[PDB]
């Protein structure tokens, strides 16, 4: 029961979820092929939630993987793990949204939006009962931008009363990787505030230096960044797929996390994170993770959350370990840092244990951040939006496919409606 | 004869349970399987084989903590229609427990609890076992509570759940499950156990020496607890006590039946010598601040009504020794309106230890279920946790597309206002 | 010495039989090749030899079913000259079945059944297995209960028909089959059985915990149902009851003559523990309406006789005090004419168990047997099923071609209204 | 008993039928030769209805295949399976049709159609209880529209109280084969509705979609065609040669699917179908079999269901299964879609189940539909008949053959007051 669809949209949300169905494949002991290969019966206990049972013992991915050009989905049906998908999913089109939200979520998206929802409503009723959708997708690019953020308000429509968490990429503050990208952000944002549930914000800065800084690695690819980011995807929904001793699930994590209904952007983080030598020089014990956890430094999204006030805190945790251990460092990170969490809402901190450790590991924790110090984030692209804007510049390739610019005004003044909530909440006392 | 059946209502509900029914397999002899290779009655109705079924319903909205029951030791004790699930759990959120999905399997608890009423001849109450953080807990359980008493009325439902915390805290909404739990369970609930994680974690920390306790070990030291109020119904003692009794000498008032309860000896195997236990020694540890299980200062407060029940190798003359002294001991006061403020019980046999436990074999102990004043600062505080959180508006959304009204946060507030000014009214002395 | 021959008509009458006579010879030891290594004597005439053949027909248009019989593991079985074949099948088609196939093999059938109750000393009357959906079962059943009450009248002859679902349909036309099959058959035969698809899915899901129930394992229940109804005559009961009792006892008026069956305990082998199926827990277990076997609400409509046909370990005091509550319970009420409402009959042998079967072996069963003004709300869909597709003349071509009136539609629809009006006067009270 | 006499006219009927019996060979286990070499005898058990047994233990197929020309008979006789076959039965012509209906039905039609009926009165009265004559062939041809439906006038004179089902491919809406067959179709449609008792409108460009949409076929021939169609043909009568647990035949198909007389044209369906590689990735089961079954991209006959209304439905089901699983299905299509259903025909489903799956299948499913959706099947031959029929073209090559122009007027007045019918049943209440 509870089941989840993934679904995966542009270049960046198939290269996280190709690394994503890699970590599930090997917590429940799945083989390349899809058949069962564990040890224990835990992990064909809540094996339905990730996996439709098909015949002959075989286990296929609940993954519906979209793009809109078929360059990513050959890399992902011809590597490792990519003859585990049912062929029917690869929902992929021709043209190549061009890194264009307008080619995304008018033109070329919606060419191949009726092909998917009805692979998501085949996978839907498949469900037993529906837990709801995650999403993997950019805000820079084309396809996770338009593609990704049409299929939410499809979704939405149909199933309302369904969580619909996103994990969107946010753009990087030093370097860009689109030169459109404020343009690709703040009109999906538009659409991220009225459609989702909650929304786990990540930057690629923000993981550079977690790679070099934190694991002491030299030359990380993306295959070293997308391992931090399912290990974050995975450590959401462990107390949904495994027996702890606080179990909590994608609707706790929503109820919790969200006082108001647009404020759902959250900062994900992750702990343990050692380098192979720093490993063994180290003890894992809840209180080293705990600390890990509430820096700077193991931000997932490239903002110091001391420039503002977390409003509410999830942990999720993995491994046998003790509640009073727990409970004690939660307690101890918010008499410390009592002017970093916010004032009116007292205990502000979410607790959850998994039993069932990560592969390798003898505990772990996952870090859910919601606080006011991602209004940095929407400062700095509305920025990097109104400059662009005032000119007018890259408006023809937008305008070109049927928007206007009262598109633009909305989305703009939506961030800006988005940016003063933050500040309000944070002022508030 | 006197039969007693017990709802295990939320996550927190079901791992209490897990240690119960532990705990009572281990008194009667009871294997996993339901064998043994007539006073046990009360909890345990025969099949036709030798083989003995509790009288428990396991609800939750969420399959998980049932399905480790179900695939755990104690697959062979249970009947598997009691193991009830629902599909989604209400996730910390008390609408979805009393609305939107409690609704959806109420009919299916109240039809297995008929079924279980209906094999009791002598039945005299209810133990449901929740908590108030969760949405089950506290929805749920809540909404069973109006429906036991339509259908019941007058057999004594008791409740043991588990009060949040000052400082310790699991979910952010506890201060808005608890305040709409409690609203609800006040008209319906005759006497409910307030019993606390951060009062345990200081128990099990200090009194059992351990540096690291689990869930695994707070549900021993409430199952010791409720095994020792049934311990009169499920043994002969000296002087016995049924649970119609409790809520007759421990509720003074309609509105407060919120004893704490307090449990003694809790020492470790290497304390459980260097020291005798005396039933004075047991005593004046039960009335000992730092040893009572939610985090409350009783010398802020007066005691309305105590209730000592003593089990095992106890003598009534060194009762009232022991007993005594403590009217005479000033940090130990009573209300002006109450000079007999003490129930007391005494059973024959001692509590057994569960192997793999963390408490010692001991040849006596106690469990004070005491109703006191100072459970208002407790109340004191979470409904500051409540002013701050709902002045903003926070969370209400989660709770208003529900199904719930936003005005009726405001019925709860100001009821809850209205049992505070009860403490106050009842705390202070008499003219003339 | 109390013969009582059977007749299967239609696929579902024989497929019925096929689990019918697979029980009996488990019941009283007999092989399938006849042979056992004196109160068999209802069912099983003797041969010469140490043989045993049953005292049945098995009728069909089509030859399909019967020859699974005559190549089945029964094949030693049956007498050969009474699987009794046709060429061509109703095919869902009433007229087909009572005038163009069924006239064909009409003479044979009763030549087989003359045969059979000539060596019958005390025959008191016929089992009828059928359906209503199927053009066999509806045709050829009421073109055969004609025939059997013009030759014979006096006899008890009782069906035990296959009820067409609300919302669960296998053929299209089967609101044309099953009004068609009730205005003659309602003239002729003296209790008719209904037993419906939808109940049963609803059983073998919920109180059996089978995720994917076969036709094979509808069949057991209604074997168990006709087993339970024959018991006393096949077997020494503390309390018996014959044929001729039951249309005594159930049938106030002879238009009102449907009671429908309920079996209990129905619960799985790990379900055979856990509960210890007590008289009184079994009764309940019946009158609940979520475990009787057609889909209709009693608690919508009122009783008018219920029997009840203990089997097994019963103790007949405990009988009356299983039974006297439930006159007290309000979701169980009466008609105002009837304060008896209730025939007991208790029978000293359990129920056995098929193996390979889904049931589990219990020391006690019962099979309930009610007539209630809850079947007129089944009669209402079954109209108004039948009027929507007769007012746009749906399907009659295929009726008016095979002999039938295009006039004998309104006869059955006009006549079934005044069937439904019947329960409207006998469901309202007495004046003064 | 309940035999069946087959027989093909035309070269597509003879195309069809080729294949038709390499199946009934095949679930019977039956040799090129003639001989049995099954393994259980529940494939002797019903050999009678398609075969007759001949002396040395060698069946030969009751079959009679008809054509005008001899080029496709000596495609049949020395292809494999040809020689199983009596050699009497190949009754075919010298002079061919000429892919004309007059010459099919008038002239060289009738010239041939006397050692035909005497070939079918031979294989009758060799038949012990003659369930009725299934006919394949086509509407756009002249072989199998004019001697097809010459055969059908014939056969229902002297033998009235047997069923006429016709597996009758009807031509495309995207593409023609024929430049006459509106012409050839609309003047069989006129024979069709008064001397057949059911008929399966099967459209060619419909299979394409099958074939490449569904079975993921780059490159189908003929071959690969017609083995849908004959999975069809062998899934109709599968419950009258092999036991079930609820037995349907052909009868129990007339009546449950005919509520009007004339209309009696059906769309057939086929499920499961599945690629090589696409099928070891999904669960057969009853669920998704019966989804499978009633969208719009697996009906046979080239019309959206959804523009119309389901009159009847019949879901024939072949292998071990249960009833519960089926009947809740059959109860769920026609809940949430209770619009696409008509509505004064309540439970409009008709369940049929086999016990013996075909070969190398756990279970398939065989869907008979009866919907409205044809009309346009109708509306589109008969704009196609009278756009040409306006200017006279083409008149003379069926003029000069011994027609007039009031066999066109009352064929084309019988065709609308057959659209005018399923018109006035769509929007009955
Ligand atoms: N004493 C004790 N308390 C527990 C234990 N496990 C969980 N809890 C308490 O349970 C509270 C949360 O309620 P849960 O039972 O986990 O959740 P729920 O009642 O099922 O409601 P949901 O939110 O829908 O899951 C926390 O505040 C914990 O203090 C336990 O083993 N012992
Ligand atoms: N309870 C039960 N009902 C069955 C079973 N098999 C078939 N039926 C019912 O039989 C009904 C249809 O009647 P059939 O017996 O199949 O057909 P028939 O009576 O032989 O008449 P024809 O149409 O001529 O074949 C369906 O509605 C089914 O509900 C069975 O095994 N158990
Ligand atoms: N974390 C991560 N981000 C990526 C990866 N590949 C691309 N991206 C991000 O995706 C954005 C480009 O979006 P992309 O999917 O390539 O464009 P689209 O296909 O049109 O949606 C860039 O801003 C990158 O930062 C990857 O492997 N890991
Ligand atoms: N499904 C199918 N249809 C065919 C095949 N061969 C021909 N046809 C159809 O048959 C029609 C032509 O009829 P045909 O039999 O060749 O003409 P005839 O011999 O004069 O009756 C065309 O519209 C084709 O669509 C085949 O192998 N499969
Ligand atoms: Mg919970
Ligand atoms: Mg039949």
């Amino acid at each position: 029961m509870r089941e989840i669809v993934h679904i995966q949209a542009g270049q960046c949300g198939n290269q996280i979820g190709a690394k994503f169905w890699e970590v599930i494949s090997d917590e429940h002991g799945i083989d390349p092929t899809g058949s069962y290969h564990g040890d224990s019966d835990l992990q064909l206990e809540r094996i339905n939630v990730y996996y439709n049972e098909a015949a002959g013992n075989k286990y296929v991915p609940r993954a519906i993987l979209v793009d809109l050009e078929p360059g990513t989905m050959d890399s992902v049906r011809s590597g490792p793990f990519g003859q585990i998908f049912r062929p029917d999913n690869f929902v992929f089109g021709q043209s190549g949204a061009g890194n264009n939200w307008a080619k995304g979520h008018y033109t070329e998206g919606a060419e191949l939006v009726d092909s998917v929802l009805d692979v998501v409503r085949k996978e839907s009723e498949s469900c037993d009962c529906l837990q709801g959708f995650q999403l993997t997708h950019s805000l820079g690019g084309g396809t996770g931008s338009g593609m990704g953020t049409l299929l939410i308000s499809k979704i939405r429509e149909e199933y309302p009363d369904r969580i619909m968490n996103t994990f969107s990429v946010v753009p990087s503050p030093k370097v860009s990787d689109t030169v459109v990208e404020p343009y690709n952000a703040t009109l999906s944002v538009h659409q991220l505030v009225e459609n989702t549930d909650e929304t786990y914000c990540i930057d690629n800065e923000a993981l550079y230096d977690i790679c070099f800084r934190t694991l002491k690695l030299t030359t990380p690819t993306y295959g070293d960044l997308n391992h931090l980011v399912s290990a974050t995807m995975s450590g959401v929904t462990t107390c949904l797929r495994f027996p702890g001793q606080l179990n909590a699930d994608l609707r706790k994590l929503a109820v919790n996390m969200v006082p108001f209904p647009r404020l759902h952007f959250f900062m994900p983080g992750f702990a343990p994170l050692t380098s192979r030598g720093s490993q063994q020089y180290r003890a894992l014990t809840v209180p080293e993770l705990t600390q890990q956890m509430f820096d700077a430094k193991n931000m997932m999204a490239a903002c110091d959350p001391r420039h503002g006030r977390y409003l509410t805190v999830a942990a999720v945790f993995r491994g046998r370990m003790s509640m009073k251990e727990v409970d004690e460092q939660m307690l101890n990170v918010q008499n410390k840092n009592s002017s970093y969490f916010v004032e009116w809402i007292p205990n502000n901190v979410k607790t959850a244990v998994c039993d069932i450790p990560p592969r390798g590991l003898k505990m772990s924790a996952t870090f859910i951040g919601n606080s006011t110090a991602i209004q940095e984030l929407f400062k700095r692209i509305s920025e990097q939006f109104t400059a662009m804007f005032r000119r007018k510049a890259f408006l023809h390739w937008y305008t070109g496919e049927g928007m206007d610019e009262m598109e633009f005004t909305e989305a703009e003044s939506n961030m800006n409606d988005l940016v003063s909530e933050y500040q309000q909440y944070q002022d508030a006392t | 004869m006197r039969e007693c059946i017990s709802i295990h209502v939320g996550q927190a509900g079901v791992q209490i349970g897990n240690a119960c029914w532990e705990l009572y397999c281990l008194e009667h002899g009871i294997q996993p399987d339901g064998q043994m290779p007539d006073s046990f009655n009360t909890f345990f109705s025969e099949t036709g084989a030798g083989k003995h079924v509790p009288r428990a319903v396991f609800v939750d909205l969420e399959p998980t903590v049932i399905d480790e029951v179900r695939t755990g030791t104690y697959r062979q004790l249970f009947h598997p229609e009691q193991l009830i699930t629902g599909k989604e759990d209400a996730a910390n959120n008390y609408a979805r427990g009393h609305y939107t999905i409690g609704k959806e399997i109420i009919d299916l608890v109240l039809d297995r609890i008929r079924k279980l009423a209906d094999q009791c001849t002598g039945l005299q109450g209810f133990l449901v076992f929740h908590s108030f953080g969760g949405g089950t807990g506290s929805g749920f359980t809540s909404l069973l509570m109006e429906r036991l008493s339509v259908d019941y009325g007058k057999k004594s439902k008791l409740e043991f759940s588990i009060y949040p915390a000052p400082q310790v805290s699991t979910a952010v909404v506890e201060p808005y499950n608890s305040i709409l739990t409690t609203h609800t369970t006040l008209e319906h609930s005759d006497c409910a156990f307030m019993v606390d994680n951060e009062a345990i974690y200081d128990i099990c920390r200090r009194n059992l020496d351990i540096e690291r306790p689990t869930y695994t070990n707070l549900n021993r030291l409430i199952s010791q607890i409720v095994s020792s109020i049934t311990a009169s119904l499920r043994f002969d003692g000296a002087l016995n006590v049924d649970l119609t009794e409790f809520q007759t000498n421990l509720v003074p008032y309609p509105r407060i039946h919120f004893p704490l309860a307090t449990y003694a000896p809790v020492i470790s195997a290497e304390k459980a010598y260097h020291e005798q236990l005396s039933v004075a020694e047991i005593t004046n540890a039960c009335f000992e601040p730092a040893n009572q299980m939610v985090k409350c200062d009783p010398r802020h407060g007066k005691y309305m009504a105590c209730c000592l029940l003593y089990r095992g190798d106890v003598v009534p003359k060194d009762v009232n020794a022991a007993i005594a002294t403590i009217k005479t001991k000033r940090s130990i006061q009573f209300v002006d309106w109450c000079p007999t403020g003490f129930k007391v019980g005494i059973n024959y046999q001692p509590p057994t230890v569960v192997p793999g436990g963390d408490l010692a074999k001991v040849q006596r102990a106690v469990c004070m279920l005491s109703n006191t004043t100072a459970i208002a600062e407790a109340w004191a505080r979470l409904d500051h946790k409540f002013d701050l959180m709902y002045a903003k508006r926070a969370f209400v959304h989660w709770y208003v597309g529900e199904g719930m009204e936003e005005g009726e946060f405001s019925e709860a507030r100001e009821d809850m206002a209205a049992l505070e000014k009860d403490y106050e009214e009842v705390g202070v002395d008499s003219v003339e």
